[PDB]
């Protein structure tokens, strides 16, 4: 019912940008971190009996 | 760098195998005395007159 305009600004362009290389930073921080514990497990662990 | 802690990971897992383990068997044993004597337990008993 009170619906407003989204104003979009220069500063709040600017802030996302700022975020998208946060963003794409994190992710290739993940992928490392994944491949290594991926890696990690297959050397070290073993399959489970009762 | 992130290497060295994945293959020291892998190898502190195969130094953990056991060896052997190593204990004393001396349940049983007993330690031994000496008696130095032979007890008899005999008197002899004679009259005053010898008879």
């Amino acid at each position: 019912f009170a619906l407003a305009q989204i104003n979009a600004d220069d500063e709040f362009i600017g802030a996302i940008d700022k975020e998208s290389a946060e963003y794409l930073d994190e992710y290739a921080t993940l992928a490392r971190d994944i491949s290594n514990s991926l890696t990690l497990v297959k050397a070290a662990f073993g399959p489970l009996e009762r | 760098e992130d290497m060295a802690k994945i293959y020291g990971a892998v190898a502190a897992v195969s130094k953990n195998v056991n060896s052997s383990v190593t204990y004393e068997v001396k349940r049983g044993t007993h330690e031994l005395i000496k008696v130095p004597t032979i007890p008899h337990n005999l008197v002899l008993i004679q009259s005053d007159n010898g008879k």
